[PDB]
RNA sequence: GUAACGGGGCUAAACCAUGCACCGAAGCUGCGGCAGCGACGCUUAUGCGUUGUUGGGUAGGGGAGCGUUCUGUAAGCCUGCGAAGGUGUGCUGUGAGGCAUGCUGGAGGUAUCAGAAGUGCGAAUGCUGACAUAAGUAACGAUAAAGCGGGUGAAAAGCCC
RNA sequence: CCCGGCGAGGGGAGUGAAAAAGAACCUGAAACCGUGUACGUACAAGCAGUGGGAGCACGCUUAGGCGUGUGACUGCGUACC
């Protein structure tokens, strides 16, 4: 039963999530869960608390039984950027844009 | 067991039961056409036309459906010239099974 | 100096070619305790190699 | 378009183009390269040709006999109820109508039946002696419009 | 119906041994590239190498024409500084002769990647025996 | 009578970049660059379909002389001989005998052998 | 950088002379096909077995058409048994296109013949918006400077003691 | 109701004809970014296609030496205004 969890709008880019998901993707649950706990990068713990909730959801709204699951399925689509200005030098304003992602964790036994 | 033949304005290696595409051809969807200048015939002992067409050789087929191939683009593009064409073309063929080599 | 044609999305690709960061594995369990741990490390509650050190 | 003369910006220098109006046709909001003005469409139309066409209106409804003379068409109130009757009996839906010196009550029956529609034969026009599937036209009317085309 | 390809998975290929010794090199190339290319039978199919394996022989002993021996140009360059060595041919003959051959056949086959597989079918030699016995060559000439 | 505009245009960039699919990056991806690379590829295949016919013959020619030359007679008098054999015409593409029946092969040199003695 | 035969290589695979084969183009021929402009024979609200012939083309002239919005035809016609639009596919047209139909969508769309045009875009350093690139690179703003203990807290180098 | 910081976001439940309407909400194209699968790719040199073309993969019909995708190898080939 796959049952899946989510975090939309990320504040994190993208590209710097993914960089943490691909530790992840595939893995026993377990394994993947400590993957993440020992991973200094601050889009490790955006994921496991993805993973967590994902697998928190999977025990109480379906079969459950975290002791056979996989993070099966994992990616991070980009979400909406932020616009901001940056004053720059000799009044040249510079654009620069807040980047949000959207994590998708995908748990199951199969 | 095959003969060789003119017929689209091109030529064809040949055997029966085979079927092969030539240019169109009037006769209508079922009969039989029957080439009768063959140039030359083969078994595992074999007749060239000493001159052209083998003495008496036949060959005989029924035409089998007409049709008309899967169009190709023409496209002429004159760079710099503000000048360019694309045009359609298909090409009407008839189809013919093949029943004769009488040698 | 600027590029004078734009990088194909294949390229990023290309250079990405090694920035995979690299999992873990060398993590251990301490004998006393539940606690996983990295190896040489003090584990959260406080062990390291059984033996409770660093009170807190 | 309500704006200013300024330029938007210099011309050389700033890595922009040209620009000259905030109104241009090709700028964004304002422009509109030939905005219309209102017109007349009117066309003359010889009267020799428009007397001329409406012969050859009524001729060609002649030959598909749709044109349908009868002495004296009119109803006895103004109810379209009564017209509907009439017309329902002389297996007529879409009809033309065309009386003679126009009387009101058939004038204002038949406004509500929209098949249908009523003229006085000086008012007959070309299209509306097209659009319908027989127009019926009284003597009285016949004598009129003869005048009229002469 | 379309004209027959040779098909690489199901193509022939063949052993043979040629003697090098007085033949106008050259001559010779041209022979070995020819059948080093297929081009004697179902070439016919000039994306396939349908040629055969010649092992060639004595090349040392290869013969020349007019004055070339002493003469006869063989320039290279090392894509550095200013580096461009070139050696005669008997100066060629004298180290390593293996080479005059080779860079012959090879000028005469073609271009890239596939031509450059063809090259791989001819293992020449400057002595006169080689270590393909097993592969049952059959001599032949030109 | 102020246009759309829009779906009609759709429709074009749409049927172009159709045409454009399997051609690589933005050839297969944006319009400005996918036109132009459909157009070549039109302008490649109206000179190819004159190539191809070009192509062959010369296939065979080579196949042809393979073979001829393995029943010891050069292409260019084979085909001499043909010529003069009691006439007898037959196509070069035909001439594919050469492969798959060799000794219906040899017995066209012999014809042509003849003709030249 | 060989670099003054395209290369390999050639003593002929060079020059000269005679000869006969052969290869070779979108030329010429063959088979099938379309059209413009003429004119036979079959026969005219004529197109044809047709038939001779022509069919590179910028500027420019001429001819014939596709499609878009809106008026009428239409209180008709199609449509919640699924419109417009979006996305596939199939067949068709010389093309601009057309028609069908799966998916999506969920309220409108209209044949035909005519009528009118804010009718067709890749380029104007075009206008607006959206989104890529360089790049997870530069940088994070005076080189006055930090260290540790306790705390709160989900988390504390940066707050509080 | 559950994960979470009495968050952000999310999974169920439920309303509803529909949440393939959940408030950034009708339709929801394009550039641009991903996950998944077939095929290709680590001796190969250039407008990236086009002509020929093996092999693999998937559909064929009871084969028939076909359709679709991919595309080793190979001839030709310097974008558009
Ligand atoms: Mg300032
Ligand atoms: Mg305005
Ligand atoms: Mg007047
Ligand atoms: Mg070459
Ligand atoms: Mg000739
Ligand atoms: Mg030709
Ligand atoms: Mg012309
Ligand atoms: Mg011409
Ligand atoms: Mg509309
Ligand atoms: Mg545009
Ligand atoms: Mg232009
Ligand atoms: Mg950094
Ligand atoms: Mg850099
Ligand atoms: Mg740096
Ligand atoms: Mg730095
Ligand atoms: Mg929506
Ligand atoms: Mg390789
Ligand atoms: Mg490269």
């Amino acid at each position: 039963m796959e049952t899946i969890a989510k975090h939309r709008h990320a504040r994190s880019s993208a590209q710097k999530v993914r960089l943490v998901a691909d530790l992840i993707r595939g893995k026993k649950v377990s394994q993947a869960l400590d993957i993440l706990t020992y991973t200094n990068k601050k889009a490790a713990v955006l994921v496991k608390k993805v993973l967590e909730s994902a697998i928190a959801n999977a025990e109480h709204n379906d079969g459950a039984d975290i002791d056979d699951l996989k993070v099966t399925k994992i990616f991070v689509d980009e979400g909406p950027s932020m616009k901001r200005i940056m004053p720059r030098a000799k009044g040249r304003a510079d654009r620069i844009l807040k980047r949000t992602s959207h994590i998708t964790v995908v748990v199951s036994d199969r | 067991m095959y003969a060789v033949f003119q017929s689209g304005g091109k030529q064809h290696r040949v055997s029966e039961g085979q079927t092969v595409r030539l240019e169109k051809l009037d006769i209508a969807t079922g009969e039989t056409v029957e080439f009768a200048e063959v140039l030359m015939i083969a078994n595992g002992e074999e007749v060239k036309i000493g001159v052209p067409f083998v003495d008496g050789g036949v060959i005989k087929a029924e035409v089998v459906a007409h049709g008309r191939g899967e169009k190709v683009k023409i496209v002429k593009f004159r760079r710099r010239k503000h000048y360019r064409k694309q045009q359609g073309h298909r090409q009407w063929f008839t189809d013919v099974k093949i029943t004769g080599i009488s040698a | 100096a600027v590029q004078q044609n734009k990088p194909t999305r294949s390229k990023r690709g290309m250079r990405r070619s090694h920035d995979a960061l690299t999992a873990v594995t060398s993590l251990s369990v301490d004998k006393t305790s539940g606690e996983k741990h990295l190896r040489h490390h003090i584990t959260a509650d406080g062990y390291y190699r059984g033996r409770k050190v660093i009170a807190k | 378009v309500t704006g200013s003369g300024k330029k938007p910006w210099r011309q050389k220098g700033t890595g922009r183009a040209r620009s000259g109006s905030i109104k241009s046709p090709i700028w964004r909001s304002g422009g509109v390269t030939f905005a219309a003005r209102p017109q007349d469409h009117s066309q003359k139309v010889n009267k020799k040709m428009y007397r001329g066409a409406l012969k050859s209106i009524l001729s060609e409804l002649v030959r598909q006999d749709r044109l349908i003379v009868v002495e004296k068409f009119s109803v006895e109130a103004p109810k379209t109820k009564l017209l509907a009757q009439k017309l329902k009996d002389m297996a007529l839906e879409d009809v033309l109508i065309i009386t003679g010196e126009l009387d009101e009550n058939l004038f204002l029956a038949a406004r509500n039946l929209h098949k249908v529609d009523v003229r006085d034969a000086t008012g007959i026009d070309p299209v509306s002696l097209i659009a319908f599937d027989k127009v019926v036209m009284t003597a009285d009317a016949v004598k009129q419009v003869e005048e009229m085309l002469a | 119906m379309k004209t027959f390809t040779a098909k690489p998975e199901t193509v022939k290929r063949d052993w043979y041994v040629v003697d090098a010794t007085g033949k106008t090199l050259g001559r010779l190339a041209t022979e070995l590239a020819r059948r080093l290319r297929g081009k004697h039978k179902a070439e016919y199919t000039p994306h396939v190498d349908t040629g055969d394996y010649i092992i060639v022989l004595n090349a040392d002993k290869v013969a020349v024409t007019g004055n070339k021996r002493t003469d006869k140009v063989y320039y290279h360059h090392t894509g550095h500084i200013g580096g461009i060595k070139q050696a005669t041919f008997e100066e060629m003959i004298a180290r390593r002769p293996e080479r005059v051959i080779e860079i012959a056949v090879k000028g005469m086959l073609p271009k890239g990647p596939l031509g450059r597989a063809m090259f791989r079918k001819l293992k020449v030699y400057a002595g006169n025996e080689h270590n393909h016995a097993a592969q049952q060559p059959q001599v032949l000439d030109i | 009578a102020r246009v759309k505009r829009g779906v009609i245009a759709r429709a074009r960039h749409k049927k172009i970049l159709k045409q454009a699919k399997g051609y690589y990056g933005a050839r297969s991806r944006v319009y400005r660059v996918a036109f132009q690379a459909v157009i070549k590829a039109g302008q490649y295949a109206y000179r190819d379909r004159r190539q191809r016919k070009r192509q062959f013959r010369q296939l065979w020619i080579a196949r042809i002389n393979a073979a001829a030359r393995q029943n010891g007679i050069s292409y260019s008098k084979f085909i001499n001989g043909l010529k003069k054999a009691s006439v007898e015409i037959d196509r070069k593409i035909l001439a594919d005998i050469a492969v798959f029946d060799k000794v219906a092969f040899t017995a066209l040199v012999e014809k042509a052998k003849a003709a030249l003695a």
